[PDB]
């Protein structure tokens, strides 16, 4: 039937928690149990707005809604979330993760994160499995889907001690991964039992948050984690010390938790064998300049080109990424057509070869500030005069 | 020198040749804000550079170019692109370009009055933000009004008064 | 793109056609209200889009054209309905029309000086609350005053500054 | 329509016909007193009709027409009592009148340079109050000013605020 | 930073949307009660916060809007309502809503002087109580008078020192 | 010397700059408190310096600028931070930078009235505490008044004061 | 391709000849053999004997200033090919003219080519 | 094959040095070695325009290129360069400079930059 009127109704909510709205899409793939309150097919992906779409599409208790309650609580991100199906063994439980073309037709696992797009409008620009990170054959395939994706992929050490985690993280010169060692414990809604959540979902959400007013160019390590309490192991940073677990996690190009109860990230810096591509500003601009330069261009991708078609997209391209130069994302710039690779004949089967070259705004890693007590101001002070 | 004149003219618009349906452009009028300065001292004041003002590129089309009317008012102002070509054949053969590229907004859609046998000519005008002439493929103007870039001739103007400003 | 001029031109005023007696019009000109705007840290103002102005829409006849008359300062103010059709032949035939529906008062009627001799023009003048011009049947300008509609070329440019007013 | 111009003109003062000596007239410019209005919730102001503003209607004779030098500055305003007529022919014969019964102030009488062998034109301008035109006997405007009466085509247009005022 | 700017502004009360008539309103300027404060062992006074002073939050209309006057000087003080909302535009497209919740007491109701042939201007002030501001949704104030709340940004800057006057 | 005067200005509130939205900066005042100073055997009073009195370092924008709003009515007096540049061009080359250290109050806000259709200019104020000027590097002023610094041209002149008040 | 159904993606046909790939210039092919068709139908219905070819080319290149002039074309020209052997062979018979045109490529793979550069750092910071 | 839609590449550019594209034209004789990437044989001239010809047709590990780049730095002109083939003997390295009409019908060293006429009715103007 209906209620006609105004209904009182004594409900048990709580904990209004809410985020300021993000635009960068995640990818994100865990295991959850497909009973009769999930309505999720277990290997394709679904679109995630909030927690009510994260609770309707996931079990409370499930792998996924843990995880995806670590993202809205620090920023009301867009989440496209292909479940796996719970196994026994670690083996099988990895290989139903990664997965591939091992149906008939279609993806399963992470592979899967490609329909985002396609499905969603929704290119996800990071990736974390939470928890199945920590093998070496999930993370070795979340790289190789990131750099299809051209994507940050969350990763997490081992939960073991501080010398693991180090010999974990030299398995990859990867150049786009990003590793948080320290597990983050959670509350959960009145436990009194610290639930140890894996932090790869945590420090994905973070991305998101300072994507948005902060700016993708911002060096996401300094700002804070929400909806988290002392963590699994304490990553201390201790000034001038040689071997503390932040500069011995820093140095092995991991990311930690350095403050109270884990209130903010540490890493910089990203899981690279090169030293250009070293923090996670110069690989993350590299990439989300160049999504705003073809969303704006998308017009350029197919059009006759006249004689005045390689003048006005230069003209458009320098015109986009003074923007980008206005809002601080880069320094000055120059955009401009090669003269010596642009032929007739590239012209003719539609090539055309532009330059792009700026320069990134350097994050502010160890400021400096050597000091000396010296006995100088004191002749002429305290005296009578 | 060369006696050297406008003979022909052309307006692009995103790409789009108007090649059939322009009789006159406009190109902005660069001035200075100029403020006359007479002090203790001194007289015929001597008329200190404040920057430029607004710079408005009039032209005018007789036909429906839709494609012209597009761009008036939207939400994204600076997103009518545009350049005006126009060639100066001098008197030695080889014409010497000049383009005009401009990145403005449309604030004038001005339709002449339709007098029945006569022409149209549907006067427009763009305040432009952007302005970059060139002269042979050389650069002489480079006007950005915001984030500060005023080039005259590649050398930036502006770019010992930027680092001061904290730009 | 071919040459496209005005050719012949013609009025409707609530339906009565005025296919006998109409030497001129005059379609409104849409211009935004531009405030030029310099700040810290710019030069050469940048003219931010603060919304258009009136839009006095003139036209003349020269009869006793009664049926345009009874229009003049009415209780109902946007009461003065009329369209103001034009056709635009080109070169290849085929004429693309453009016609303009107008709602707004008839602010001005004016006599011409009678030298008896001479033509009469009626000088009139619609500041015009509604206006849609089309062109070959395709939508370009909605230019809604009040309720907030400015749809250029269909998608309404006023849509995201419209929920947030909650109008 | 049929193509329907002026050709014929003719003035009445108190009865007096100026048969033989008037080369301009001019009816009175009516026109709104437009007051242009944007406010909360809108755009492109929306122009009010706020009433009329002071009607002069010129004209101009070239001879001593001591009958119309009368009635200049007199002690009763709106005692100058004149028409303005004028026959429109059309094209298919048959002319549709026009007259405009005027009641005014003969506010200026300005006599030409007189260059001694050229014409005389003394112009005048009367400030009327009261102001009648028909077309081929049809009414269509009423203007009074005092006792509140703007009757467009008969029907009273501001009997509505009239008996709300109290008048 | 992109250049940003008011264009349209719109009021309700008690939910009534004032679409047509507000051609003015003003926020209340938040203002602290300073007293410049010089002491032993300094001088250039430091202007210690005392907390604000009364925010009159003045708006106006110019038809009699009933539904706005109505609300003058209730026995219920702060029973007026009204949010004052408003869109800033920019220059990159998106319009930024900046909304203003009041609750205060309409204390002066000022028609303007009629001079019969203006607007008419009822000038209106509401002394307010509360007052919560929005930028994009995102808040910046709220300044509750009694029981003693200002969250500037969210952080009471009164909670501190209301947990030891012991409210 | 060469003419030299004010072209363009910035501003900076915690590192954040304004490079879009400030029209209008102001230097505090600075002001000896004179009293004149009339006594026996003398007339003309000659004005003896008590120090100085409180520094108002108004400035604007006309956006919402959310990261300057927070920075109102704090529990924490002088934590606003910000730095009032300028840059002094002159007529020969060279531009000479001018800036303006502050830490003070912000404490008042004054939104301007909203007249749907200008700039919304929200008029700010800071009662400064300290305030350092520089002129191309070289330091003018320095007003730290707690704990008693008053540095013109890097000479403390209450030095000479402070070390017999026990400072 | 995106979210729905939203664009195309295809700029080629299915010829195994890259001479003929592009959509776009097998449908300008096919226009201007059609002009072809109806620039002889024209030129048969009125007795344009003695004036045949010269009917046939001045008319095809009013079709081709039309296409140069909407942007269909680049380059277009209508040539007297030198297979032409003796005057009272080729005039008896087999009269070979060509027709040439740059079909407007469209703009398939644009490529940017990207840095981060530490040349204006220096610059900036200082 | 091919490939369709954009492509954003992790690349290379060495700070671009664009200069006028000048009208005089340059003759250059200097040594280097032929390789399978120098696509241009020793004693024969070409005209070069931009830096892609000086590292196509000429190596860039060589002596032109060293004395292409110098010309590119400083004002795009049309440079018609000859090679001279690499040899030890501090005589015998000039010798192969000068050259003769040694050749059939063919002039080897700096001779060859005779050949700028009656091919592109462009004479070298410089001789470096």
């Amino acid at each position: 039937s209906f209620f006609h009127g105004v209904t009182v109704t004594n409900v048990d909510i709580g904990a209004r928690t809410i985020a300021l709205p993000a635009s960068s899409v995640i990818g994100l793939c865990d295991v959850f149990t497909p009973g009769a309150q999930a309505s999720a097919k277990p290997n394709v992906p679904v679109l995630l707005t909030s927690k009510k779409d994260a609770a309707a599409a996931f079990g409370i208790g499930s792998s996924i809604y843990l995880a995806c309650e670590a993202i809205y609580n620090r920023a009301q991100a867009v989440i496209v979330a292909v479940g796996v199906e719970t196994a026994e063994t670690p083996e099988a439980q990895a290989s139903a993760v990664i997965g591939g073309i091992s149906a008939a037709g279609e993806r399963t696992g992470l592979q899967a994160l490609l329909d985002g797009k396609s499905r969603f409008n929704a290119q996800p620009r990071l990736l974390v499995a939470p928890g199945h990170s920590a093998q070496q054959a999930v993370a070795t395939a979340m790289d190789g889907l990131a750099e299809k994706l051209r994507a940050i992929a969350i990763l997490d050490g081992p939960n073991s001690t501080d010398e693991a985690a180090v010999a974990y993280a030299k398995n990859f010169g990867s150049k786009r991964l990003f590793m948080v060692d320290p597990g983050v414990q959670v509350w959960d809604s009145a436990t009194n039992a610290a639930r140890n959540a894996p932090a790869s979902a945590y420090a994905a959400g973070l991305f998101a948050w300072t994507d948005a007013e902060y700016g993708f160019w911002s060096s996401p390590s300094n700002k804070e984690i929400k909806g988290v309490t002392g963590t699994s192991r304490p990553v201390e940073f201790l000034d001038g010390d040689e071997t503390c677990r932040a500069n011995l996690l820093n140095n092995a190009n991991i990311a930690t938790i350095i403050r109270d109860d884990g209130y903010r990230l540490w890493g910089n810096r990203t899981l690279s064998s090169d030293s250009k591509w070293a923090f996670v500003t110069r690989v993350r601009t590299m990439d989300l300049v160049m999504d705003a330069i073809l969303a704006g261009h998308k017009w350029a991708v197919d059009r006759g080109i006249t004689k005045t078609y390689v003048k006005d997209v230069t003209e458009g391209l320098r015109a986009f990424m003074r923007d980008l130069k206005n809002q601080g994302a880069v320094i000055n710039f120059e955009v401009y057509a090669d003269p010596d690779l642009n032929s007739a004949s590239q012209l003719a089967q539609g090539k055309v070869y532009w330059n792009i070259r700026f320069t990134d705004v350097p994050p502010a890693e160890n400021p400096n500030f050597r000091v000396e007590v010296t006995d100088q101001w004191l002749t002429e002070v305290l005296d009578v005069a | 020198m060369i006696p050297q004149t406008l003979t022909n003219t052309n307006l692009f618009i995103d790409g789009v040749s108007f090649a059939g349906d322009v009789p006159s452009l406009t190109l902005p009028k660069l001035a200075v804000k100029t403020e006359q300065y007479r002090a203790g001292g001194m007289d015929a004041p001597v008329s200190i550079d404040m920057g430029l003002e607004a710079m408005e590129a009039k032209f005018s089309t007789n036909g429906a170019r839709r494609e012209a009317l597009n761009f008036f008012g939207l939400a994204d102002q600076s997103a009518f692109n545009g350049v005006f070509r126009g060639s100066f054949k001098g008197q030695k053969g080889a014409s010497v370009p000049v383009v005009a590229t401009l990145r403005g907004l449309l604030k004038e859609v001005d339709p002449g009055d339709w007098k029945a046998g006569e022409k149209a000519e549907f006067k427009y005008a763009v305040a432009v933000s952007y302005y970059k002439l060139e002269v042979d493929g050389r650069e002489v103007y480079e006007i950005d009004p915001v984030n500060g870039v005023r080039a005259i001739n590649g050398v930036d103007q502006l770019a010992g008064m930027r680092n001061d400003l904290g730009l």
